[PDB]
């Protein structure tokens, strides 16, 4: 097989920079390499083949170099919407085989968090269980540290946290974390709040609602 | 104009058999190109399974080799992939592409995707929650709400608001996997605080292996 | 121009 | 090692990437670009000798390449390459004779008549006119089938025999 290597598994870079991947071949491929471009849910599309040929309808600041077993793609004023995973594959021959793909993502200012808490639902928590949900809106850098406390005692173990890929428009992140609890454990504090720390806030944020209030 | 849709089960035990179809269109199968089968496990590469001609040539990645079946149906103008025996390392968002020529071509277009994952567990359908607009959302300023997508299995669900008109500022969280062994999510959205009292906001939850369609409106609680 | 052709384009 | 530099001539569709692809990859091929004239290698072992196969598969170009006339001046022997149901592709074989002559200014330059597409049992070009025409010339003619791999290393085998031949006289 012709193993292809890319390099680096992943960068940051800030809107206009030239952002410059490289993809090595383990043999000689000739012009025979294709870039495609991968956004979060969707399918890789073409945007360059033939080493160096633009896919009709692609952005002129991607442009494709390279032959023989080292090749380059290069986005010369890196946009929002270019945040991705690029993905190199030689079509030389049998097996056909793919890089294993660089992230790019976009470097910004810092944007603190907005922080909403929700409490569970009367429904639900007739059921037997209370989720307890805490959401960081459109934040940057994405590291966040988010704490639980119930009538002010730290909660461990019984929470889990989900961060969205990077926004296409405004490089931003938005994370929810989780609190659940049983309905018995629910009615019986009152004092429900999300602690925030994050380098765009000088100190920490506390959101909270009083069950029942 | 050229489209490719793949199709099949979400769900496949260990031990049995993965099968898919890919429906084209704007294009017969039957004229030319070959047509392949590509995936990609949660969170890692794309791994080329193998392609056909219309003849029923078919060329393989040969650590699959033993295990792939790849049909075509000129009448139909589909082409299929089986995977026996599959594995949890079989789990994957799974492509169909086409090419022109055998070699020294690309892949163009590919279908959206469909996630097949390898489990001994069964369907069940999500529970839908509000996730309300608090009381205390800035006068003037700018609220959120959502909807908990919960105890569903397996992956995915497909949320929207308001039947699609509404995009701007939703975020659906991609989903955890529970101790349960059942996945939860939530979608929210943040809206103008003054139009909490009058604007109605609707998630439509959509799980296709259980065949549940469920609409909840979010609204301010009494 | 080297014919018959044979091969295109041999000069 | 010894170095063999092979060029594949022929109308378009007649086989030479199929002939080509199967030798060098062992595959048989529905569709490969026509478009593409491109260099192979393959090491081999011929009677006994390890070889190192560079082979042209020629195609139809609109500019003359540097890897083409790399070709031109160092190429060694030729495949002339007919398919078996194609009348007009064997009536080019003289005229891709005469212009190979002229381009090595040689009369005397190694060739093999390769008659392709044996696996199917239709033939519109009589097989004895082809072994007929290949003794005029003072040739051999192989017949090959890409498809089932029938004569293949047969072809590009009896090309580096003529090579030898060629080198020691
Ligand atoms: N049945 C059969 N088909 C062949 C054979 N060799 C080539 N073909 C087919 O003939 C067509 C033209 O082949 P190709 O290699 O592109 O010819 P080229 O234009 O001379 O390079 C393709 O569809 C091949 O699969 C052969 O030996 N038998
Ligand atoms: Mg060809």
């Amino acid at each position: 097989d012709i193993q292809m290597t890319q390099s680096p598994s992943s960068l940051s870079a800030s809107v206009g920079d030239r952002v410059t991947i490289t993809c090595r071949a383990s043999q000689s491929i000739s012009s025979y390499l294709n870039w495609y471009q991968q956004k979060p849910g969707k399918a890789p599309k073409l945007l360059i083949y033939a080493a160096s040929s633009l896919q009709s309808g692609v952005p002129s600041r991607f442009s494709g170099s390279g032959s023989g077993t080292d090749f380059t793609l290069t986005i010369s004023s890196l946009q929002p919407e270019d945040f991705a995973t690029y993905y190199c594959q030689q079509s030389d021959s049998y097996p056909l085989t793919f890089g294993g793909g660089t992230k790019v993502e976009i470097k910004r200012t810092v944007a603190a968090p907005s922080v909403f808490i929700f409490p569970p639902s009367d429904e639900q928590l007739k059921s037997g269980t209370a989720s307890v949900v805490c959401l960081l809106n459109n934040f940057y850098p994405r590291e966040a540290k988010v704490q639980w406390k119930v009538d002010n005692a730290l909660q461990s173990g019984n929470s889990q946290e989900s961060v969205t890929e990077q926004d296409s428009k405004d490089s931003t992140y938005s994370l929810s974390s989780t609190l659940t609890l049983s309905k018995a454990d629910y009615e019986k504090h009152k004092v429900y709040a999300c602690e925030v720390t994050h380098q765009g806030l000088s100190s920490p944020v506390t959101k909270s609602f009083n069950r029942g209030e | 104009q050229v489209q490719l849709q793949e199709s099949g089960p979400g769900l496949v035990k260990p031990s049995e058999t993965l099968s898919l179809t890919c429906a084209v269109s704007g294009y017969s199968i039957s004229s030319g190109y070959y047509w392949g089968w590509i995936r990609q496990p949660p969170g890692k590469g794309l791994e080329w399974i193998g392609s056909i001609y219309h003849s029923g040539s078919t060329y393989y990645n040969p650590s699959l080799k033993s295990r792939v079946t790849i049909s075509v149906d000129t009448s139909k103008n589909q082409f299929s992939l089986k995977l026996s025996s599959v594995t949890a390392a079989d789990t994957a968002v799974y492509y169909c592409a086409r090419q022109r020529y055998w070699s020294k071509s690309y892949f163009r277009p590919w279908g959206q995707g469909t996630l097949v994952t390898v489990s001994s567990a069964s369907t069940k359908g999500p529970s839908v929650f509000p996730l309300a607009p608090s009381s205390k959302s800035t006068s003037g300023g700018t609220a959120a709400l959502g909807c908990l997508v919960k105890d569903y299995f397996p992956e995915p669900v497909t949320v929207s608001w308001n039947s699609g008109a509404l995009t701007s500022g939703v975020h659906t969280f991609p989903a955890v996997l529970q101790s349960s062994g059942l996945y939860s999510l939530s979608s929210v959205v943040t809206v103008p605080s003054s139009s909490l009292g009058t604007q109605t906001y609707i998630c439509n939850v959509n799980h296709k292996p259980s065949n549940t369609k469920v609409d909840k409106k979010v609204e301010p609680k009494s | 121009l080297i014919a018959x052709f044979g091969f295109p384009x041999a000069x | 090692s010894t170095e063999y530099k092979l060029v594949v001539v022929g109308a378009d569709g007649v086989g030479k990437s199929a002939l080509t692809i199967q030798l060098i990859q062992n595959h048989f091929v529905d569709e490969y670009d026509p478009t593409i004239e491109d260099s192979y290698r393959k090491q081999v072992v011929i009677d006994g000798e390890t070889c190192l196969l560079d082979i042209l598969d020629t195609a139809g170009q609109e500019e003359y390449s540097a890897m083409r006339d790399q070709y031109m001046r160092t190429g060694e022997g030729f495949l002339c390459v007919f398919a078996i149901n194609n009348t007009k592709s064997f009536e080019d074989i003289h005229h891709y004779r005469e212009q190979i002559k002229r381009v090595k200014d040689s009369e005397d330059v190694p060739m093999v008549l390769v008659g392709n597409k044996c696996d199917l049992p239709s033939r519109t070009v009589d097989t004895k006119q082809a072994q007929d025409l290949a003794r005029s010339y003072g040739i051999p003619f192989i017949e090959t089938s890409a498809k089932t791999r029938q004569g293949v290393d047969d072809a590009f085998y009896t090309l580096v025999r003529e090579i030898r031949k060629h080198k020691e006289k």
